[PDB]
């Protein structure tokens, strides 16, 4: 019988780059760059 | 962090799941192991007996923590936030022209009006 | 006025729900939309700080405002904006930073920028909701791209097809030299952070 | 599934649980009572499904309860002041004594 999702750890890397993104768009609103 | 908390939660549900079936398929696997008989001294049979009667009771006390998990979890689904708030009787929308009337009379209760004017 | 922020990001795969949960925990929510401006300061040689934030950042209330004009631009109320750099090595505690909520009031409003000698710079829309609690306050930010430069018109522009939404809770210090109402104030941002630390995850940011 | 739906599933497992008991103690019968080993092959061949289905069963719905991310302490409800149903529901009162 079966015994006991790296996706949901991939969750975090989505975090991650929202993350960046988050300091991407702190930079445009210091500077307005892209 | 928001994830990490349900995530070790998760595992703490996993691990008392997987802690309690392991339980009574255990308790009971080593019943088989006590069900010999012949060949065994008198003595030696006597304390067997009581390891039968504990071993299901814990298998009927893992049963019991299973439940226990379920009450948890229905718990966890009751706890979360209602979509919205609740419907209640609308039904007969009131007047707004009644009131005016009535508050705009008792305040001119005994009182000679005489229009307005610019 | 030493403002003391906090950021924290909302991806908007959950967003609804994040809001469905605050409607139920705090005031409000009431309607944020304002069209940011930033004036650019052009002058050599240092000693000009010409630091990013020291560019100068003109704000205003846009929701109430009918989309269709287009002479706005200066009959819409303003207000002006400094929002010094954040305290060095400001962790854990939410990072402080000075800020002045100037006002003025007349038909001559950008064109004071030029009689600085400020000529135009970036700019960007800002819409979301604002939370009350006391005298916190919780804003969260969409940072849209206008349609047109100085036009209203939407669709505006995102910065990307899934942009984060960016929640930040503020208060106000009357000023620096009152611990005791930097007390009382850092403990109610406290209590809000417990408060909503449940289904977000809020950090303290440099600035 | 959603909301209450899930818990409505979860009553769907809660009938299989305390069968378990009397099935283990069915297939013992059968080397006991019924002195049969193959008929002890057989319900101890239908008994560890109740097991593994329910284990498997907790084990999912639990990660179910992670899929819908709903946050792990209850949260501390506002003093909420004024939702329009309230309002309008004083006011039919209102009109009601009017």
């Amino acid at each position: 019988y079966s015994w006991f999702r790296q996706l949901e750890i991939d969750r975090a890397t989505e975090e991650q780059n929202a993350n960046q993104m988050l300091t991407d768009i702190l930079s445009f609103m210091k500077s307005g760059k892209r | 962090s928001f994830q990490r908390q349900l995530v070790q939660r998760t595992n703490t549900l996993n691990s008392s799941i997987d802690n309690a079936t392991l339980t009574i398929l255990s308790r009971f696997q080593d019943i088989l192991d006590i069900a010999i008989n012949e060949g065994k001294d008198k003595y030696t049979v006597a304390p067997e007996v009581y390891q039968i009667e504990c071993h299901t009771v814990s298998m009927v006390r893992a049963v019991e923590q299973l439940l226990d998990v379920s009450r948890q979890i229905k718990s966890y689904w009751l706890t979360n936030s209602l979509s919205t708030s609740f419907p209640t009787v609308d039904y007969s929308e009131p007047d707004l022209e009644k009131v005016k009337r009535t508050l705009t009379k008792l305040q001119n209760h005994l009182l000679e009006v005489s229009l307005i004017e610019p | 006025m030493q403002e003391l922020y906090l950021l924290g990001v909302v991806p908007s795969r959950r967003f609804e729900a994040v809001v469905n949960s605050l409607s139920k925990t705090l005031d409000g929510p009431k309607t944020i939309l304002e069209f940011w401006v930033v004036y650019r300061p052009k002058d050599v040689p240092p000693n000009l700080p010409r630091q990013p934030d020291s560019w100068l950042r003109l704000c205003s209330n846009i929701e109430s405002h009918d989309e269709t004009d287009t002479e706005w631009s200066k009959n819409t109320q303003w207000s002006m904006y400094l929002e010094g750099n954040s305290e060095p090595k400001r962790e854990d505690k939410c990072g402080i930073r000075p800020v002045n909520r100037a006002k003025l009031t007349n038909g001559s409003v950008t064109e004071f920028v030029e009689k600085m000698g400020y000529e135009f710079s970036h700019e960007y829309i800002i819409q979301g909701l604002e939370y009350f609690f006391f005298d916190t306050t919780v804003r969260i930010y969409q940072t849209l791209i206008p349609s047109q430069q100085r036009s209203i018109k939407p669709p505006f522009h995102p910065m990307n097809e899934e942009q984060p939404w960016i929640l930040h809770v503020y208060t106000h210090v009357a000023d620096a030299s009152n611990q005791v109402a930097m007390a009382k104030a850092e403990a109610n941002l406290t209590k809000v952070k417990t408060l909503l630390s449940a289904f977000c995850d809020l950090k303290n940011v440099r600035l | 599934s959603s909301d209450t739906q899930q818990v409505q599933n979860i009553l769907e497992l809660e009938a299989k649980i305390p069968d378990i008991l009397s099935s283990a103690g069915k297939c013992i019968e059968a080397i006991q009572l019924n002195n049969s080993l193959e008929d002890f092959r057989k319900y101890s061949k239908e008994f560890l499904e109740t097991v593994e289905f329910i284990s498997t069963g907790l084990r999912r719905q639990a990660l179910e309860l992670e899929k819908a991310e709903v946050p792990v302490v209850s949260l501390q409800p506002k003093k909420r002041y004024a939702s329009t149903p309230l309002s309008n529901l004083i006011f039919d009162q209102s009109s009601k004594l009017i």
